[PDB]
RNA sequence: CCUUGUCGGUUAAAUGCCGACCUGCAUGAAUGGCGUAACGAGGUCCCCACUGUCCCCGGCUGGGGCCCGGCGAAACCUCUGC
RNA sequence: GGGAGUAGCAGCAUAGCCGGGUGAGAAUCCCGGCCGCCGUAGGGGCCAGGGUUCCACGGCAAUGUUCGUCAGCCGUGGGUUAGUCGGUCCUAACCCGACCCGUAACUCGGCGUCGGGGAAAGGGAAACGGGUUUAUAUUCCCGUACCGCGGUGGUAGGUGCGGCAACGCAAGCCCGAGGGGUGACGCCUCGGGGUAGGCGGACCGGUCCACAAGGCCGGCUAAGCGUAUAAGCCCGGGGAGUGCCGUAAUGGCGAGAACCGGGUGAAAGCGCGAAUGGCCUCCCGUAAGGGGGGUUCCGCCGAUCCCUGGGGCCCGUGAAAAGCCCCUCGGGAACGAUCCACCGCGACCGUACCGAGAACCGACACUGGUGCCCCUGGGUGAGAAGCCUAAGGCGUGUCGGGGGAAACCCAGCCGAGGGAACUCGGCAAAUUGGCCCCGUAACUUCGGGAGAAGGGGUGCCUGCGGGUGUGUAACCCGCAGGUCGCAGUGACUAGGGGGGCCCGACUGUUUAGUAAAAACACAGGUCCCAGCUAGCCCGAAAGGGUUUGUACUGGGGCCGACGCCUGCCCAGUG
RNA sequence: GGCAGGGUGAAGUCCCUCAACAGAGGGAUGGAGGCCCGCUAGGGGUGCUGACGCGCAAUUCGCUCCCGUGACCCCGGGCUAG
């Protein structure tokens, strides 16, 4: 909001160093944005627990990644087994 | 030894042991009393009494509150806490915004506001523009809402 | 209120009764020989084995 | 205060007495409301209480008369409709 | 001398034992002697966090009524139907024998010998790839890179394990590591052997240095295997 | 330190209570056996040749 | 090690502190090397203020020490004692 | 025996005086008054532990750091009353036995299963108020209640209805089998409604004051039974986007908003319980006892107590089972309750007292420890701070008396002129200090540094104004004028600051009893073994730990946040 | 089972004015942290090299100093044995 460079890692203040603060901030920013649902198409999906994602509108609950709903290997497996 | 008498009298009179009074001219009659019945008789006859509670007055504090209401005792050398600790941060905002919203509904019910203008004013208030109803009304007047 | 077991209670009762001085007629009958015995116990000095 | 009442499962309450004592009374806590088996939404027409409280009620004051009283009405209607449509052939 | 931590762990004490009463039960498939040639159908009714697993688990209800836990694949939905058996389609979440799984498919939870319930490729974000089929063996590429042969009647499930990317984010604080270790009763915090006394470690002594090569033979006795055990090489590259 | 003050922590549950078989206060209440006679562990009595206590009880030489 | 090395700054006066020089008795790269904001009942040098720290010691307050009544031990002890 | 009629009976809570009494005997025991100490504990309640220390009468050889007529001491007799309180049920981590395996053997080591145990603060049927005893009471008595089992007699029902619906109803009995719910759960933060407690005014009845007004005391109502709204969820109608509705905040809507109506649903309040019951008070010979009175209204603050809903964080996900309510099936009988009224029965153990500067542990009537484990009125004030004070408790943190109290010591106050000349070293002491306004350097991982530094102001009285609010209710925020003092955060409370260098990144830990650190740990970096009947490990074996685990994993070493970097050598040892 | 009171103000959510190729500027909400002050309670033990040192005490007392929502403090039931 009112910070130039730090984001969610402004809770740290001075401590723990550049690399670590930057990485935490980036991971958390990409995680806390509302994602597209695979059942209804609306942007209403949030993380419940590590690996578990839920839509607020339709109530759809699915398993995914730790900090994002999808993974690269997951997309590849989907593509391949859609072929066969 | 009058400990027995004193303890029984306290339990009967629903008080403390140090608030019981025994007549110094009748200690021998009181020593002759070994039953709750006899202690009750002495209490009925006035040889053992309950002393009244003194009580702590509050008249000086009354006078202070009077003067503080009419404007004394509230200057800079009389304060010890931060202004935030004395007023509040969130409570002020709440009472402000609740007042504004109540007033806006009352107007829209009286008929003076249409829904579109009501909505835009609700949003301005939520955003923090006024800080009181006099400012709200000054804005409505400056504009053409009255 | 203080929650004792019954058997512990009975043992404490025996320890309580045990604790008194020699009777006077025993001293007389014995001609001042038996005048004290080995189990005078006071609750602040010597503790029992619960 | 006894240790059994230093335990925060007893919901203490202060009460003034006809003799002017102002004593503390202790009670156990109330269980929460019944929830639907499918959706986990709360149910209607089902009273809250401990077992002794529920045993001082008749049968028809404990649940609604309609069928499947363990389900919310939407889910109940789903079930009845599916039964119907499977009872066609 | 005195004992090492690795020797005290073998005794089986509370300081070292896993707290598995805290966990959800073990994860196994269904026995062959009850899924011989039936191709059972089930519905997913819950997805759960498991404290001893590193992967999320799913609760499947089968037709008879039996409920069971499975390791969840990336993408599986509550209310979805899965199939276990030989005539099950090739779809993320279904369990088939290796002889019925094409080449190029991504696979997890592979048995070592048929009927053993699942042994291989279980962690969050892992996957195996089917390489070759024959009539006597199926060759698979495991996440360590290694090629391994299985019996073609061994069962595996199709897809990727859920819970990947876990290590993309720093732990940051000592307290977070405290909680992460306490969850599975791992030895934490860890001491250094060079700052122990000589009675305690083969390293060890007041000048805080290893005074002999840290590479140790595969045939050394217990109490002496510390450092680099039977190392083929050491260093940067 | 290690002396007078830690002696105050002696109002917990006792290690040993009275024993049902032999009458001594030697029954370990967390483990469930007696440190003198073996009750709770042994159908037979605990008796060692290096010990003097049973000989004293029977007024025996060592 | 010679060592209070030499030059400069800080003082009326510097076996100290800081900065430079390099014959490094016997520095040096994960037995890590060089830096580093924030942090420290860590070690160390200086400036402002302050003071009985000192020049130079003085007067007051309570409790002991001293006399009176009562309870009443110990360490130590060859004999003695310019 | 000498030391010696000596030290100690001070320091952290310096407490007694006057009058009367008892008694052989009174600084030290009793009554009254004055003066004092504690007062988010030295007060109230109660575990473990102790075990009669509890009560009354009688005593003073010993104990009590003095005395003692006193006592937790001595003697003589007494005292603990339960269908509803706790234990007797359930499981947790864990333990044991049998079978089985091993051991030369065992009272030793294991073991899946079967069974049995395992919580006096976890889960878990049912009682409240008042009186009575020298000493027990939710246990005795009085009043008014509830639970379980078993009967008797009637009824609802079997064989009945109202609502579009959400739903509302007395809405059949016995035995068995499934299913659902509840039990049943973490940390942080916020709103709404209530209560205990407190405060202000009026009235009554009393009391303290030359008067005087004014101050102070009392002004009460349990379980149980009956009675309904709030949030939230829901049902009907209705039919929306250059948008409309709402919150402290996040939010909501053709996957059906606004708006009309409704249903279910807490803590509470109200009525009955219930009155010469409890409290206050007013007259008479005072033993029994006697007699008559009052028991009323508004308003404010309110929790750390109770209920109810929202939001946020986890590479971390925060018990289980008994028991209890509901539904559907299967098998039986023709009857018959989860409704009303009545009647009987309800075994065993604990229950006294302390709960700590004297009832526990420390050899003691020990400034330690166990337990600060649960709770606490008024004023100033941000405050459970410190200071004063009510209630309650104490004058026993158990020796006193003299003294214009010699030196000297312990703990404190002031000090002219100088201002670190003292000393290894500014050790110790001093200085600053609360709130409001102004203003704020280098350097920086851009978050900080920072309350940087530095400067002004602050009392009382008289009047004006603002915010929320229905309010001359209550809380909070500004202005002007007059006036006193050496001094207005006037006591209490309450930072001294700045600039260089070395080490360690930081919060954290350490040698109980001479070392708190530059030593340890830490996030992070990098190397090694291992595809599971593995790798590493315990053991005499049987068996076992990592493992309810499977390379984003498990084990083994070294460096130690972050930034810039990490050169050459495989002859030697491995 | 527990931790008075106060401060600072991270993400998230926005409002207004002037403009819109780009942007510029002013106001709020919200309540994170191994954050800050704090003899709240509790926990610890830096210095005086203070009192005591046949002690109140076989490791205590006082003044001063440190932590105080956390890798925190404490309790009942269990486990590891030379
Ligand atoms: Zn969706
Ligand atoms: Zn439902
Ligand atoms: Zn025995």
């Amino acid at each position: 909001g009112r910070t130039t460079k730090v984001g969610s890692a402004g809770r740290f203040g001075p401590r723990y160093g550049l690399k670590i603060r930057r990485r935490v901030a980036a991971v958390e920013a990409r995680m806390k944005q509302k994602h597209v649902c695979p059942v209804c198409g609306r942007k209403a999906v949030r993380r419940i627990s590590t690996g578990i994602w839920q839509c607020q509108k339709c109530g759809a609950t699915f398993a995914g990644g730790a900090y994002l709903p999808t993974t690269p290997a997951g997309k590849v497996a989907k593509r391949v087994t859609a072929s066969k | 030894m009058l400990k027995t008498q004193r303890r029984i009298a306290a339990e009967l009179l629903k008080c403390g042991e140090n608030r019981i009074w025994i007549d110094p001219e009748r200690i021998e009659d009181v020593a002759a009393a070994i039953t709750r019945e006899d202690i009750k008789r002495l209490i009925h006859d006035g040889v053992i009494k309950k002393k009244p509670i003194k009580g702590q007055s509050r008249a000086r504090a009354r006078a202070f509150q009077e003067a503080r209401k009419k404007g004394r005792h509230r200057g800079p050398g009389s304060k010890k806490g931060k202004k935030t600790a004395r007023m509040g941060k969130k409570e002020v905002w709440m009472m402000t915004i609740r007042a504004l919203r109540k007033e806006l509904r009352k107007l829209k019910a009286e008929g003076k506001l249409d829904a579109h203008t009501y909505r835009r004013l609700y949003i301005r208030a939520k955003g923090g523009q006024f800080k009181n109803k006099r400012q709200l009304y000054m804005f409505m007047q400056e504009h053409g809402i009255l | 209120a203080r929650n004792k077991p019954f058997a512990k209670k009975l043992r404490l009762a025996k320890a309580a009764k045990q604790n008194r001085r020699v009777p006077v007629w025993v001293i007389v009958k014995t001609n001042r020989k038996v005048i004290t015995h080995p189990k005078r116990r006071h609750w602040r000095r010597t503790k029992l084995k619960e | 205060m006894k240790p059994m009442y230093r335990s925060r499962s007893w919901r203490r309450k202060y009460v003034r007495t006809p003799g002017g004592r102002t004593v503390i009374h202790f009670e156990r806590r109330k269980p929460k409301v019944a929830h639907c088996a499918m959706c986990g939404r709360p149910l209607n027409g089902v009273p809250r209480g401990r077992p002794s409280e529920l045993r001082k009620l008749p049968k028809t004051k404990k649940r609604p008369e309609r069928p499947y009283p363990n389900l919310c009405p939407s889910c109940m209607r789903k079930v009845m409709k599916a039964q119907v449509r499977a009872s066609i052939t | 001398g005195k004992s090492l931590i690795q020797q005290r762990r073998g005794k089986g004490t509370t300081t070292f034992r896993a707290p598995s009463h805290r966990y959800r039960g073990a994860v196994r498939y269904v026995p062959l002697n009850l899924v011989q040639e039936r191709t059972l159908r089930g519905v997913v009714e819950e997805i759960l966090h498991d404290p001893g697993r590193t992967a999320p688990v799913a609760r499947v209800k089968f037709e008879d009524g039996t409920k069971k836990l499975i390791i969840a694949p990336e993408g599986v939905l509550v209310g979805q139907e899965i199939y276990i058996g030989p005539e099950a389609p090739i779809a993320i979440g279904n369990t088939l024998p290796l002889a019925k799984i094409p080449e190029g498919t991504y696979v997890y939870d592979i048995e070592g010998v048929p009927g053993d319930g699942g042994k291989y490729v279980r962690a969050g974000g892992t996957y195996a790839l089917v390489v070759s089929r024959e009539k006597d063996k199926v060759i698979v590429q495991l996440p360590s890179g290694e090629l391994k042969a299985f019996n073609p009647m061994c069962r595996a499930t199709i897809g990727v394990v859920a819970g990947g990317g876990r290590l993309e984010k720093p732990i940051v604080k000592a307290g977070k590591a405290y909680y992460i270790a306490k969850a599975r009763n791992r030895f934490w915090p860890k001491p250094r052997g060079v700052k122990m006394n000589a009675v305690n470690h083969p390293h060890g002594g007041k000048e805080h240095h290893i005074g002999r090569p840290s590479t140790v033979s595969r045939r050394a006795p217990p109490g002496r295997k510390v450092g680099h055990i039977a190392a083929r090489r050491t260093g940067r590259r | 330190g290690a002396g007078t003050a830690p002696k105050g922590k002696r109002n917990r549950t006792p290690t040993h209570i009275r024993c049902r078989r032999c009458g001594r206060r030697a029954f370990n209440v967390k483990k469930g056996y007696c440190a003198a006679c073996g009750f709770g562990r042994s159908r037979r009595m605990r008796k060692y040749s290096w010990s003097h206590k049973w000989r004293k009880k029977r007024n025996l030489s060592y």
